[PDB]
């Protein structure tokens, strides 16, 4: 009983660790990034150009 | 160099490079024209507005997407999604990276013949290898046994897989999925007086459906419910105003799955085309089927469907047996995280088709023992 | 704050999880160990009534 | 959306705790069942080899 | 140092160091290839798996015994099943251990010398020696006299022996054994709509042989009860629920031994070979072959059989003899035992076929004096 639950457990523990590794790699390492603006409020350059 | 674990899907586009989380990019695949005439002059109008460029200039483009049901029906406007996904949304030439395609099973084979040749034609990748969606949904469990469920927006299919022995004669595949759904919710608006008819509009149906719609526990009881008190009718603002009031709609679209009569479809619903999955199995690995049913795809999402499923499943299948219905919060993206593991492992990495061997073989070489 | 606070519930959620299942395993292993030992009650109970019958003859 | 998000992660933690803790009295009322097993096992292979003796002789 | 009592048997291989009570290591003696086709990578799957495991991963697996009639069918499988019980259930090198394999009466001589061959090249063992499986369940009785009815899994057999001197002429062999009574049990499990074809099914019918069949003290008596009343339906659950219930079919199986016409079989059943065997012996010997009849072997561990035999040889042997049927309670293990009490015996040393000569005859050896 004991060695049959230690190998289920050892197999259960192995595709998980398998999983985990997947998990390790590439979870937030070129995750998100926010790549926005402050909406520059205090801007105050306006354009007089209106062809394009 | 890193692999490219690509997921044409249909209705949502999910990529991104082998060994993450979750996708990089993920988008609406379709490809829309405009329609009207064009007047302002300079306006840089393009031809054909693809992605989520297409899901905010919907208002004039006429959508329709390149993908029916798993099979592919316009090459073209398919090659046009792959070189946006390559190009612009990961910004990777292809000539440099491994791609994962992932099919659905029992799909024709010119299909999957002509996804080959495209791949290593045009884009000119160095080795690409086309994977079955319900295989990858049970790496991304962790498991090894369990008969998994994926039911997508093209179609739905159910693979029992033991011990990593798939059984072959045992895939019932069924072609109700998302998009039936709706339009079959976009049908019973009607009855209320909301029209949907544009190509457009059906994107507007979509949210609905998932932003309101749930499955019900018990159906005769909901549909008693609905029609005596008024607990039930949910509003929502469409796009413009004049807010909606939707009534015993909510759990009748999604009911659909559970009986495909209600779209005319003769075929049983997804909680028996599951026991029957089973029963073909042999009779000694019925049990770890039992307790090891996966759920996937993104349709599996409503509220309240995994109690539904585990109730018939439960009154369909013996006393003894117990039922046990296994459904990840990250249900959405299970095929692609599934897809990732699968390019990350070591064992893996010489089982790509090289392409000296289609060279070779031609496009045929994806029925041989590269599978 | 929100996000992070999500993400802190998920640590939670998934290592409470690991746990349930682990207590679920052992769970199925005691099952296994009582049906043994009720058939182990059974054949002795058998066996020990057919030694009575040969003694008493 | 990430309050609402937080408030149904934070649901579905506090139901598998409850779970789990379930599962483990099932687990430890399992556990002295089996001991109990054990020793009526016990029991019964002392009285199989006495009666073995009794009809030898 | 210590010898290795092996059992190769039909159905279980039972094996342990000679000296102790009971065999150390006792597994199906079945060697089952995977059968479909796996689809997970890197799981770690083998190619045959043999013995203990073979009995877990039956689902998907297409189990065959090596060993039909006690000959061996199938030398590469058997040789597989012997190096696990070397190495994996024991754990000695068979390079520093005796080895005593035991073989039925009356086989193809080829099948001993191939055995001994393989035991000599192969596992490279000191000395082996190879015993006819009757001799020891007269040893593990503490007798000296006796006719033993071993009635195996493969072959049922019927050695007479007096004062340690075997009688050559008496030997009765039938081919009748528990396998065939396990397929006349799947024949008329039939007749209710439980229908199992699958090798793998084989073992649970197997189970319920083993279960719930018993023998009948009187065979019309019982099928006019089981015909009326029902008092006699014992039910089982198979290994997914869906209990069944067995009637009248509990003492029909094990009734075949009595009766080989209902497997189509010609010859008498067990209960009038054992009174012919002791007929060709010597009239002086009778009244000690008939107060000393032995059972043995695994298939007669049917609940009420060491009734129904006496009950039939008093009906045959004249009536002032006294019938007695000896059937201890360790019936299963009753030859390895003996076989463990010949090898530990100090007179029993010189008798091994000591490997020089065997280099120096060949594997004929094992025909000439070193029976
Ligand atoms: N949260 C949700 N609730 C209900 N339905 C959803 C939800 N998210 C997606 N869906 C449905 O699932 C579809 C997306 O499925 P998806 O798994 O992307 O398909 P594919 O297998 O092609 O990737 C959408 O069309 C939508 O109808
Ligand atoms: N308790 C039992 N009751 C009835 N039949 C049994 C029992 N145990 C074993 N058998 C039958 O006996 C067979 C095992 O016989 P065994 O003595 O192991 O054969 P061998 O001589 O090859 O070792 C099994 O196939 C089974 O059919
Ligand atoms: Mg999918
Ligand atoms: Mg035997």
């Amino acid at each position: 009983l004991g060695t049959r639950a230690k190998e289920s457990l050892d197999l259960r523990a192995h595709l998980k660790q398998v999983k985990k590794e997947d998990i390790e790699k590439e979870n937030r390492e070129v995750g998100d990034w926010r790549k926005n603006i402050d909406a520059l409020s205090g801007m105050e350059g306006r354009k007089k150009k209106f062809e394009g | 160099t890193t692999a490219l674990v690509c997921d044409n899907g249909s209705g949502l586009v999910k990529a991104g490079f082998a060994g993450d989380d979750a996708p990089r990019a993920v988008f609406p695949s379709i490809v829309g024209r405009p329609r009207h005439q064009g007047v302002m002059v300079g306006m840089g109008q393009k031809d054909s507005y693809v992605g989520d460029e297409a899901q905010s200039k919907r208002g004039i483009l006429t959508l329709k997407y390149p993908i029916e049901h798993g099979i592919i029906t316009n090459w073209d406007d398919m090659e046009k999604i792959w070189h946006h996904t390559f190009y612009n949304e990961l910004r990777v030439a292809p000539e440099e990276h491994p791609t994962l395609l992932t099919e659905a099973p029992l799909n024709p084979k010119a299909n999957r013949e002509k996804m080959t040749q495209i791949m290593f034609e045009t884009f000119n990748v160095p080795a690409m290898y086309v994977a079955i969606q319900a295989v990858l949904s049970l790496y991304a469990s962790g498991r090894t046994t369990g008969i998994v469920l994926d039911s997508g927006d093209g179609v739905t299919h159910n693979v029992p897989i033991y011990e990593g022995y798939a059984l072959p004669h045992a895939i019932m595949r069924l072609d109700l999925a998302g998009r039936d759904l709706t339009d079959y919710l976009m049908k019973i608006l009607t009855e209320r007086g909301y029209s949907f008819v544009t190509t457009a509009e059906r994107e507007i149906v979509r949210d609905i459906k998932e932003k309101l719609c749930y499955v019900a526990l018990d159906f005769e009881n909901e549909m008693a419910t609905a029609a005596s008190s008024s607990s039930l009718e949910k509003s929502y603002e469409l796009p413009d105003g004049q807010v909606i009031t939707i009534g015993n709609e909510r759990f009748r679209c999604p009911e659909t799955l559970f009986q495909p009569s209600f779209i005319g479809m003769e075929s049983a619903g997804i909680h028996e085309t599951t026991y029957n999955s089973i029963m073909k199995c042999d009779i000694d690995i019925r049990k770890d089927l039992y307790a090891n049913n996966v759920l996937s795809g993104g349709t599996t999402m409503y509220p309240g469907i995994a109690d539904r499923m585990q109730k018939e499943i439960t009154a369909l299948a013996p006393s003894t047996m117990k039922i046990k219905i296994i459904a990840p919060p990250e249900r959405k993206y299970s095929v692609w995280i599934g897809g990732s593991i699968l390019a990350s492992l070591s064992t893996f990495q010489q089982m790509w088709i090289s392409k000296q061997e289609y060279d070779e073989a031609g496009p045929s070489i994806v029925h041989r023992k590269c599978f | 704050e929100a996000e992070k606070a999500a993400d802190e519930s998920e640590r939670g959620m998934k290592v409470i999880e690991s746990r349930a299942q682990k207590d679920e395993e052992k769970m199925e292993i005691q099952e296994i160990q009582l049906k043994e030992a009720k058939h182990i009650a059974e054949d002795a109970d058998r066996k020990y009534e057919e030694v009575a019958r040969k003694l008493v003859i």
